[PDB]
C-alpha cells in the first residue's frame, strides 16, 4: 500500500 | 491530462480575492483522501502552502486558506499581494494509481501590475517550398498580451489536435507584455486531407481563432 | 533547520545511466520516508518514487517502474535515485522531498532546491529556413506581415536580420521553442507597407554559428 504512513512517527 | 483538474491561470488586482479550484473524482478527492497545496515561486522549488485540506504551516500568512466539498477542493487568497505571483498545485492520492501522491496540472497566478492586454494572433500556413520538401508546419504567433498566460488549441475541421503541437512558454517582451509561439507539424498528406486548420488562442476568458484553408 | 540538497544532475544521451543524491541535515533522517518529484521544463509536478523510513518498501510511478531505483544511506543521511535506461521524456528538474502524513494521505513538508537532468540525443544541426509569404489578414491598415521559419536547429542561438541589417523597424524575432525532438525552432516576422511588396525585395539573413550555416531566404508574395 503506497498510501500508508511512511514515517516512524505521526506528524 | 492531470488526474486532478486545475485552471491553467487566474489573475486578480492587488487587494482582491481569488480562488483556485481542484476537481477530482470518486477515486481520489471523492473518496476522502486528504488534499494539500503547494506554492512554487518563479524559478524556485515548491513549498508547502496548505496541508490536511485546511491547515496552514505556521509560516504561511493567514491570507491563504483551503477547503473541499464532495469531489472538489479550493484554494482562496485574500488581499492579493504582488509577492503572491506563483504557480499553485493541489495534491492528493488516487486509488487507481501505483503512486503515493498525485498532482494537479497547476495554476499560474498573476497579480495585475498593469491593465490587461489582449493577444494579437498571426497564423501562417505551410509554405509551398516546405511542402515541396515533403513537410508542413503551421505557425501561430501570439504577441502583446498580459497576464503572461495563454492557452493555444489547434483544430482540424473543428476537431481538436494534440499530436505534433509544440508551444512555448510566454516570455516578457521589451514592453513588459508577453509573446508566445505554437507550431503544428504535419505531413503534406495530413495538410491536404482537411478543409481547414485553426489556431484558437484563449486569454483571460476571451478567444481569438484564426483559420487557414489548404486551397 | 530541515535542509535538503540535491546533486548529480547533468546532460546525457538516451540509454545512459545516472545517480542523483540528496544530502539532508537538521533532522533524524532515519525517522522519515523520502520522495522524489520531477518537473519537466515549463510543465507540472510529477510524483516519481518513495522509500519508507526503514527502507522496507519502495513504490514507483508507472512511467519509471523497472528503470529507476530509490535507495538511502542512513549513515550519511543521504537519499539516492539510480536512473537507468534514461529516455528523452525523463528530462526534468528532480526534487528531494521529506514525507509527511495527515489522516488519509501524505504530503511533503520540506523540499530541496532541485537538480536538472537533461536527456537529449541532439547534436550540432543547421536550420531549415522557409519563407512566410506576406499576409495582411492580421496587420494594421496598409501593411503586411512576412517572415522566415527557422526550423530544427541545435544548439542555440541563431541570429536573424533583414536586408543585411537595413530593415529593423517592425521586426519581431520570437523566442525559440525547444521541441520534444530536442531541436529548436523560431520565427522572425517583419511588418512592411503593402504598397512595397510589388517592388522592394525582402530577404532574411539567418546565421547559425554552431554549425557554421548561413542562409539568405528571399520572401516573395504569394500567387
Amino acid at each position: 500500500n503506497p498510501n500508508a504512513n511512511p514515517n516512524a512517527n505521526p506528524n | 491530462q492531470s488526474v486532478l483538474t486545475q485552471p491553467p491561470s487566474v489573475s486578480g488586482a492587488p487587494g482582491q480575492t481569488v480562488t483556485i479550484s481542484c476537481t477530482g473524482g470518486s477515486s481520489n478527492i471523492g473518496a476522502g483522501y486528504d488534499v494539500h497545496w503547494y506554492q512554487q515561486l518563479p524559478g524556485t522549488a515548491p513549498k508547502l502552502l496548505i496541508y490536511g485540506n485546511i491547515n496552514r504551516p505556521s509560516g504561511v500568512p493567514d491570507r491563504f486558506s483551503g477547503s473541499k466539498s464532495g469531489t472538489s477542493a479550493s484554494l482562496a487568497i485574500t488581499g492579493l499581494q504582488a509577492e503572491d505571483e506563483a504557480d499553485y498545485y493541489c495534491q492528493s492520492y488516487d486509488r487507481r494509481l501505483s503512486g503515493s501522491w498525485v498532482f494537479g496540472g497547476g495554476t499560474k497566478l498573476t497579480v495585475l501590475g498593469q491593465p490587461k492586454a489582449a493577444p494579437s494572433v498571426t497564423l501562417f500556413p505551410p509554405s509551398s517550398e516546405e511542402l515541396q520538401a515533403n513537410k508542413a508546419t503551421l505557425v501561430c504567433l501570439v504577441s502583446d498580451f498580459y497576464p503572461g498566460a495563454v492557452t493555444v488549441a489547434w483544430k482540424a475541421d473543428g476537431s481538436p489536435v494534440k499530436v505534433g503541437v509544440e508551444t512555448t512558454k510566454p516570455s516578457k517582451q521589451s514592453n513588459n507584455k508577453y509573446a508566445a509561439s505554437s507550431y503544428l507539424s504535419l505531413t503534406p498528406e495530413q495538410w491536404k486531407s482537411h478543409r481547414s486548420y485553426s489556431c484558437r488562442v484563449t486569454h483571460e476568458g476571451s478567444t481569438v481563432e484564426k483559420t487557414v484553408a489548404p486551397a | 533547520q530541515v535542509q535538503l540538497v540535491e546533486s548529480g544532475g547533468g546532460v546525457v544521451p538516451p540509454g545512459r545511466s545516472l545517480r542523483l543524491s540528496c544530502a539532508t541535515s537538521g533532522f533524524t533522517f532515519s525517522n522519515y520516508g523520502m520522495h522524489w518529484v520531477r518537473q519537466a521544463p515549463g510543465k507540472g509536478l510529477e510524483w516519481v518514487a518513495i522509500i519508507w523510513y526503514d527502507g522496507s518498501r519502495n513504490f514507483y510511478a508507472a512511467s519509471v517502474e523497472g528503470r529507476f531505483t530509490i535507495s538511502r544511506d542512513n549513515s550519511k543521511n543521504t537519499l539516492y535515485l539510480q536512473m537507468n535506461s534514461l529516455r528523452v521524456e525523463d528530462t526534468a528538474v528532480y526534487y528531494c522531498a521529506r514525507a509527511a502524513y495527515y489522516d488519509t494521505s501524505g504530503y511533503g513538508d520540506y523540499w530541496g532546491q532541485g537538480t536538472l537532468v537533461t536527456v537529449s540525443s541532439a547534436s550540432t544541426k543547421g536550420p531549415s529556413v522557409f519563407p512566410l509569404a506576406p499576409s495582411s489578414k492580421s496587420t494594421s491598415g496598409g501593411t503586411a506581415a512576412l517572415g522566415c521559419l527557422v526550423k530544427d536547429y541545435f544548439p542555440e542561438p541563431v541570429t536573424v536580420s533583414w536586408n543585411s541589417g537595413a530593415l529593423t523597424s517592425g521586426v519581431h524575432t520570437f523566442p525559440a521553442v525547444l521541441q520534444s525532438s530536442g531541436l529548436y525552432s523560431l520565427s522572425s516576422v517583419v511588418t512592411v507597407p503593402s504598397s512595397s511588396l510589388g517592388t522592394q525585395t525582402y530577404i532574411c539573413n539567418v546565421n547559425h554559428k554552431p554549425s557554421n550555416t548561413k542562409v539568405d531566404k528571399k520572401v516573395e508574395p504569394k500567387s
